[PDB]
C-alpha cells in the first residue's frame, strides 16, 4: 500500500484536475446548492404570479 | 489609414472602439449575468441575518 | 424609487450586498477581459471602414 | 525534404523539439480559447449574414 500510495496520490491529483475541467467547460464553475436552486425558482414563480 | 503615424487621433479612437466592444461582450456575460443571479440570494441572506 | 426609501439601515444592507457581489466578480471579469483582449494587444489591425 | 532524411536520431531530436514546444504551450492556448469563447457559449446570437 505504501508503495502504491505515491502513484495513486498523483493520479488522484490529476482526476481532481479533470473534474475541475469539466466543471469549467460545462457549468462555467457556477457554485450550486439546493437552497440556491429553491430560492431562485421560488422568485421565478413569484414574478410569474405578479 | 496607411499614414497612421501622421494621424494618431483616428487610429487611437479605432483601437478604443474595438477593445470596448469585445470587452463589452465578455463583461455582459460574466459580470452582468452573475449579478442577476447572485444578487437576490445575497439580499435574502444578508437581510435575514440583519 | 423602491419601497425601501425609508429604513436607511435595510437600504444600506441591500446596497452593500450588491457591492459585495460586484466586488466578488470584479477580478474574474477583469482578467477574462484581458485574456480576450490578448490578440488585439499584439496586432489591433484596423480595417479601412473602422 | 530536408538534409536530415538520414541521421534519424538528429531528425528525432528536431521533431521532439517541436513537439515539446507545442506541448509546453498547449494548455494556455486551450484555456484561453475556452475563456474567449465563454460569451458565445451563452448566446451564440446569429446575425442574418452569418
Amino acid at each position: 500500500m505504501s508503495s502504491k500510495l505515491n502513484e495513486t496520490t498523483e493520479a488522484i491529483q490529476r482526476e481532481l484536475e479533470e473534474t475541475t475541467y469539466q466543471f469549467k467547460v460545462q457549468y462555467n464553475e457556477q457554485p450550486m446548492s439546493a437552497e440556491s436552486y429553491l430560492a431562485a425558482s421560488l422568485d421565478d414563480f413569484k414574478h410569474q404570479f405578479h | 489609414l496607411t499614414n497612421k503615424y501622421y494621424c494618431p487621433e483616428v487610429f487611437l479612437d479605432a483601437v478604443a472602439t474595438k477593445l470596448a466592444q469585445t470587452a463589452v461582450l465578455f463583461l455582459n456575460v460574466e459580470m452582468l449575468n452573475d449579478f442577476y443571479v447572485r444578487f437576490p440570494r445575497e439580499v435574502e441572506a444578508k437581510l435575514h441575518e440583519h | 424609487k423602491s419601497s425601501f426609501a425609508k429604513h436607511p439601515s435595510a437600504r444600506k444592507v441591500i446596497s452593500d450586498a450588491a457591492a459585495t457581489v460586484l466586488a466578488d466578480r470584479s477580478y474574474a471579469t477583469s482578467d477574462g477581459i484581458e485574456i480576450s483582449l490578448k490578440p488585439y494587444k499584439f496586432d489591433p489591425d484596423i480595417q479601412p471602414n473602422e
